[PDB]
């Protein structure tokens, strides 16, 4: 079985550890056992062949900005995430983890993913947003960035719904096999 | 195949399938997602797309809870479930996928009504279901006709969850050809957690002498040793992947190390003993 490593990056408070935990324990969201420790595997089938993704869970915040790229050799792909309700982490996509990725390495693919879906259009969140003059990041404007940061794959994904999950971890693979 | 449970409540919908829960077997790899989608879709051309929901609550359904307008599929993950009296008489693989009519799924809850807590309040539920047939079987499900469950507290819950990191430590450390990124995995998991609590919130919440004492002396001197264990199986892990690496990642190991140091220096103070 080959075994793929796959570096989550992107600010706190995406959704990213919630995703991860989401997908590979197949669960929804509300149901996860919490756990301690840190990084996630699942066995997973992509075009008929069998594969371990190894899933690093990093720390976003400023704090952990020295020691975070000490993840990265050996890294097979990554998934630069922001959520879809939240236009500053967007913007770190283009001013924090395009350029830490590629200062580090320079010829992995790059999978930008849009996380939080299902607050797109959720009524609650875009009036919050509102009272900050903030609309959440649409399609076309996720698929620019992808366009300027040069991704291989754009895609958006709710841990709720579940809509687009599968796609994520199926085109990272992809990106790789 | 991938086993799920599925539940079925709509008093004005359903029929035959009303108030009964059945485990689905799906093909091999098959998500969470992909039977969700298809149930729905399925029910959606009976009773209209407007008219049926997911349950994500793995707990059972209380129907009170319910919009009679609406029917409803609860849907969760098992997995085969068997005691260690059946995991040793059956060999080979095509054993524990042969004659089986039992699946486990875990529920978090916590004693005051939220769901989820620290480590000091999570607790979790473990059900076992039973089929009316064992699998393999004509149909793709089949209903379920008794279930049975166990919990945890807090303490059991980072006792569970330390042997089990143990137990998988040391597997690592013991295959043949370790495969170095599975070995990073874990062991950066476990010895370098930023993201997540830490091992050392359960060393903290139940062994730390400063706090009042809650539990049982012998459940206390059980997670002491098994946290020896995982400081050991640590060091193990460390040294394997000190022989694997290349020199990319001799400064990430390193840094391991050093993390490794620390949580034993945080382990020992808790402990009053001198942990490696």
């Amino acid at each position: 079985m080959q075994a793929i490593k796959c570096v989550v990056v992107g600010d706190g408070a995406v959704g990213k550890t919630c995703l991860l935990i989401s997908y590979t324990t197949n669960a929804f969201p509300g149901e996860y056992i919490p756990t301690v420790f840190d990084n996630y595997s699942a066995n997973v089938m992509v075009d008929g062949k069998p594969v371990n993704l190894g899933l690093w869970d990093t720390a976003g915040q400023e704090d952990y900005d020295r020691l975070r790229p000490l993840s990265y050799p050996q890294t097979d792909v990554f998934l630069i995430c922001f959520s879809l309700v939240s236009p500053a982490s967007f913007e770190n996509v283009r001013a924090k983890w395009y350029p830490e990725v590629r200062h580090h390495c320079p010829n992995t693919p790059i999978i930008l993913v849009g996380t939080k879906l299902d607050l797109r259009d959720d009524k609650d969140t875009i009036e919050k947003l509102k009272e900050k003059k903030l609309t959440p990041i649409t399609y076309p404007q996720g698929l620019a960035m992808a366009k300027e940061i040069g991704a291989v794959k754009y895609l958006e994904c709710s841990a709720l719904t579940q809509r687009g999950l599968k796609t994520v971890f199926d085109e990272a693979i992809r990106a790789v096999l | 195949g991938r086993y799920y449970r599925v539940a079925f409540y709509g008093q004005g919908f359903f029929e035959e399938e009303e108030g009964k829960e059945y485990i689905y077997k799906e093909p091999k790899y098959t998500g969470l997602s992909e039977i969700s989608q298809r149930l729905l879709k399925l029910y959606a051309d009976k009773f209209g797309a407007d008219n049926v929901k997911i349950i994500q609550d793995s707990n059972k359904v209380n129907p009170k809870d319910l919009d009679p307008k609406y029917a409803y599929i609860q849907v969760t993950y098992v997995t085969p479930f068997f005691e260690e009296k059946e995991i040793e008489d059956r060999k080979t693989d095509f054993e524990m996928h042969h004659n089986i009519n039992r699946f486990v799924f875990e529920t978090p809850f916590t004693l005051s009504g939220k769901k989820h807590g620290g480590v000091a309040e999570q607790c979790k539920r473990r059900t076992v279901l039973t089929t009316s047939h064992l699998f393999p079987y004509v149909k793709k499900r089949i209903q379920v006709i008794s279930q049975s469950s166990t919990e945890l507290n807090p303490i059991e819950v980072a006792i569970d969850e330390m042997s089990r990191k143990v137990s998988e430590l040391n597997q690592l450390c013991t295959t043949e050809e370790v495969d170095m990124i599975r070995l990073q995995l874990k062991l950066q998991g476990s010895v370098s957690v930023k993201v997540n609590a830490g091992p050392m919130a359960y060393a903290r919440a139940f062994l730390e002498e400063t706090n009042a004492k809650k539990y049982p002396d012998n459940q206390v001197k059980l997670l002491k040793e098994i946290f020896r264990q995982f400081a050991d199986a640590c060091g193990q892990a460390l040294d394997v992947n000190e022989r694997l690496i290349k020199e990319d990642q001799l400064e990430y190991q390193e840094e391991l190390r050093s993390h490794y140091k620390d949580m034993l220096s945080e382990l020992s103070a808790i402990m009053n003993e001198q942990i490696t």
